[PDB]
RNA sequence: ACGGAAGGGCACCACCAGGAGUGGAGCCUGCGGCUUAAUUUGACUCAACACGGGGAAACUCACCAGGUCCAGACACAAUAAGGAUUGACAGAUUGAGAGCUCUUUCUUGAUUUUGUGGGUGGUGGUGCAUGGCCGUUCUUAGUUGGUGGAGUGAUUUGUCUGCUUAAUUGCGAUAACGAACGAGACCUUAACCUACUAAAUAGUGGUGCUAGCAUUUGCUGGUUAUCCACUUCUUAGAGGGACUAUCGGUUUCAAGCCGAUGGAAGUUUGAGGCAAUAACAGGUCUGUGAUGCCCUUAGACGUUCUGGGCCGCACGCGCGCUACACUGACGGAGCCAGCGAGUCUAACCUUGGCCGAGAGGUCUUGGUAAUCUUGUGAAACUCCGUCGUGCUGGGGAUAGAGCAUUGUAAUUAUUGCUCUUCAACGAGGAAUUCCUAGUAAGCGCAAGUCAUCAGCUUGCGUUGAUUACGUCCCUGCCCUUUGUACACACC
């Protein structure tokens, strides 16, 4: 798609941080809850990210559920550059 | 109509068969009987049953009845 | 499936069920990465 | 050293009349089973959420109508207890299917 | 906050419906079989009735993270306030939904249409059901649509005990040709009911009298 | 399985005895037809036609006249940092304050672009490729296994002449005996509890404070807590109650049926919900991010934006509404329901006060609700008057002029009010629908839809009949008997 690196990272980064993204099917949503971009931006960004492995997508009642997968856990490691032994949804909280 | 089904009539037979001392011409007491002496899942069916294991009695008292 | 080969199905059906009882009785017992995310951007900040 | 009579109203709302009456009754004992003072379970008129629809996804056929319904049961129990018993009596007594709500105040 | 309780109780229904869905879509290869969501003090409790909870967990308990996180983000829960646990179902054999997904998954490794269903009925039986029925509908291999039935044991079909004693579930195994309809019916042995009616309403038991040894001219016992 | 053979049945989607009608009329609304840029489309006997919850001003929306966008994943290849690509102010242009496109010339920085492969979306096709759902047969009563009896066998007997029932419901007969699915049971609603447990969100009596009239103590009210009590009425928990009981006619003195008495209740107590096996090329790909295959994919069948269209009018068909009057209209006055709904991150249901003839407006207000709207003071209906049979003051079509509401927008007139205009229609040919008691019919109300719009529907209560309580004549179905060269089963 056509979107500036700024918005790509605000996605990409947030994906690595949370390890998870949800987002309602409604392009033209201006700003999406949480991430600071066009909703349309998120959906397609991820769609790409999935179509090359990396991430998994689920629908049901009008909402996308993107699950970051293990090979992606590497790809983001390249795109965000951060060193191996980084992070994801891969902590166990304090003692929760 | 009001033809009593087989379940009603089959139980009634089965009760008159093995409890003729005890039971009576009275449905009012035969009701209370059934409760103690028989497992039934509804009040309604129990009544439907007792009322007919009664009627059956009522005329045994004048002759026999096949079955 | 045709009824000419039926026996052969019902029996493989059983066997299928028999091995679904192997699974369900053998599962009735059988036998880090630190630094975080919003931290590495506050430690290299 | 605490404890003071704070005037309570526990409102009990559900679609499962067994679990509801259960949590209702078990509470009313666990009141005077330790001597409080109350006006007991007040059953509010159980109301019915009706929904009336054609069965058919489309148009064909004799026009058959089908009404689903959902029943909401609501009690309220008024208690007069101090802070200790109340908070105890709210966090426990919990039950999956019965929404418990405890207000306070004299207005 | 602040909602009508008519609106509130319906709302909670929907919430369950949307939640149950998402799981049935997300945990099929995990024998998802249902949920219940307990509203409590300080947390919202979600329990996943999946047969195979080892997968719902994951590497040091990952997945339920993603799963909560998902469920979290979506309905807007404030981290901590929503909590998921998985919980292996006590015999999948008496749970309609669990068996359709078996049936589905059977036919997707290409089991013979019967060997599939004909197996499930047999395993369900040995799980101690009172009766069980599977239908397959739609089209295999030929062009014109057929449908089969696969029953054994005992079922009833009408009135309240239906609400009481039979689990039913339709699934849609999406095949290369068109789509199959799987449709399972399990009828639980009402003897075991544990909480409810103990029998069918037709059940009329008579206690078996007593072998009297009567006669005997009066007499009385003192004490 | 079928027959344009025979014998039995069953039913107000049959008739009888009637009711109230439709068919005639005005209009409303769907369908055909015509018409058209387009008048999007599915469905055509009961089982297509106030049906797709289909009451379309935009949206919906598919159709028509026009304008943008890619939201064309991903892989290789090409291009290319000396710049792959992106965007634009003004002007021209355009319906448009769309940088669509052009002039001009800044900007952006590897996100794209060109190409092929591969995807993708689609209310595009196929319901005669499917799932699921539904409707139909079915207001029907049918389906099956155990042990036995018959047959080499598929199979049959059980599952049957009769009688009975709403029912393969039973009785009875009996090479069958005994059972299960479906029926019944069950479940929900409406009826009965001065028995039980309670209630300032239900209400009664007493007592205070208090108004009015009588005064002779009284009668009729005010007072979300001034206190005491109570649960009859209201509410919903747990119980109880009915089993066609008692008695009697009847009958194979069987199932049963009829009558009387009692009973809250005696038509399956009344009305529903659920409902076996099987069938249909029933309907729905236009509910679905359900789906195969085909089609299409950048001058798109994607999508969005502007504007028209689904309402267009020689006419055929179907559901409706209002009527033709005097059991009436009109005008004052009486004045009584039940099922409901209702506003959070928001404008829902609206009391009350004022202004306005009205519609409405404006100021405030209670309600997330047995708490407020609401006692929903609804309508038929009841009362006393006016009119007097005259197309009349019945009837209100058509139409002109004004004022208000919803909405970004009301013109092809959304709706509402006022004046005015004042049509057909004088009870409707052949035909045809619906119905058996709190039913028919009359009568309004909530709810769905809904910004606005019900002449529709789903429920509701109010007023409350006439005539059956039967039969096979009509019509439709079922059952045996029987014929078959049909079994893809008379398409
Ligand atoms: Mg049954
Ligand atoms: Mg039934
Ligand atoms: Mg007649
Ligand atoms: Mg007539
Ligand atoms: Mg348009
Ligand atoms: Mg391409
Ligand atoms: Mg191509
Ligand atoms: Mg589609
Ligand atoms: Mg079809
Ligand atoms: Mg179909
Ligand atoms: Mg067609
Ligand atoms: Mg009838
Ligand atoms: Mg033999
Ligand atoms: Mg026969
Ligand atoms: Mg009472
Ligand atoms: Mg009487
Ligand atoms: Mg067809
Ligand atoms: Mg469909
Ligand atoms: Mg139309
Ligand atoms: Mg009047
Ligand atoms: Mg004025
Ligand atoms: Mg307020
Ligand atoms: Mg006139
Ligand atoms: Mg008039
Ligand atoms: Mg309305
Ligand atoms: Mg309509
Ligand atoms: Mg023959």
């Amino acid at each position: 798609m056509l979107m500036p690196k700024e918005d790509r990272n605000k996605i990409h980064q947030y994906l690595f941080q949370e390890g998870v993204v949800v987002a309602k099917k409604d392009f033209n949503q201006a700003k999406h809850e949480e991430i600071d971009t066009k909703n349309l931006y998120v959906i397609k960004a991820l769609q790409s990210l999935t179509s090359k492995g990396y991430v998994k997508t689920q629908f049901s009642w009008q909402y996308y559920y993107y699950t970051l997968t293990e090979e992606g856990v590497e790809y983001l490691r390249e795109y965000l550059n951060l060193p191996e032994h980084i992070v994801p949804a891969t902590y166990i909280q304090e003692r929760n | 109509g009001r033809v009593r089904t087989k379940t009603v009539k089959r139980a009634s037979k089965a009760l008159i068969e093995r409890y003729y001392p005890k039971l009576t011409l009275d449905f009012q007491t035969n009701k209370r009987l059934c409760d103690e002496i028989a497992t039934i899942q509804s009040k309604r069916l129990r009544n439907k049953i007792a009322g007919y294991t009664t009627h059956l009695m009522k005329r045994i008292q004048k002759g026999p009845v096949r079955g | 499936g045709d009824d000419k080969k039926e026996l052969s199905a019902e029996k493989e059906a059983q066997a299928d069920a028999a091995a679904e009882i192997a699974e369900d009785a053998a599962e009735a017992e059988d036998a880090l990465q630190d630094y975080l995310n919003q931290q590495a951007n506050n430690q290299f900040n | 050293q605490q404890q003071q009579i704070i005037k309570i109203r526990i409102t009990l709302t559900s679609t499962k009349v067994k679990q509801l009456e259960n949590v209702s009754s078990n509470i009313v004992k666990n009141a005077e089973q330790h001597n409080l003072v109350k006006k007991g379970p007040v059953r509010l008129p159980t109301k019915v959420l009706k929904i009336s629809t054609r069965k058919t996804p489309n148009g064909e056929g004799s026009k058959t109508w089908e009404t689903y319904e959902m029943r909401i049961h609501k009690r309220y129990i008024d208690l007069e207890a101090p802070v200790q018993i109340v908070k105890r009596i709210t966090q426990i007594t919990i039950e999956p299917g019965v929404d418990v709500e405890v207000v306070v105040a004299s207005n | 906050a602040l909602i009508s309780k008519k609106r509130k109780l319906v709302a909670d229904g929907v919430f369950y419906a949307e939640l149950n869905e998402f799981f049935t879509r997300e945990l099929a290869e995990e024998g998802y079989s249902g949920v219940e969501v307990r509203v409590t003090p300080t947390k919202t409790e979600v329990i996943i009735r999946a047969t195979r909870t080892q997968d719902v967990l994951g590497e040091n308990g990952r997945r339920i993270n993603e799963l909560t996180l998902l469920v979290q983000k979506r309905f807007k829960y404030a981290p901590g306030t929503i909590v998921l646990y998985a919980e292996r179902v006590q015999d999948r054999g008496l749970s309609a939904v669990a068996q359709a997904e078996s049936m589905k998954f059977k036919l997707l490794n290409g089991l013979a249409i019967r060997r599939a269903a004909y197996g499930v009925v047999r395993y369900v039986m040995e799980s101690g059901a009172k009766g069980c029925e599977v239908v397959v509908s739609g089209k295999l291999r030929a062009a014109r649509a057929k449908a089969m039935k696969f029953a054994d044991g005992f079922l009833i079909h009408s009135g309240q005990p239906v609400n009481d004693f039979i689990d039913t579930a339709t699934r849609h195994v999406l095949m290369r040709q068109g789509v199959l309809g799987i449709k399972v019916k399990i009828m639980r042995d009402p003897a075991k009911s544990r909480t409810g009616p103990k029998a069918l309403p037709d059940a009329v038991t008579i206690i078996e009298p007593k072998e009297e040894e009567p006669i005997l001219a009066p007499s009385v016992k003192d004490y």
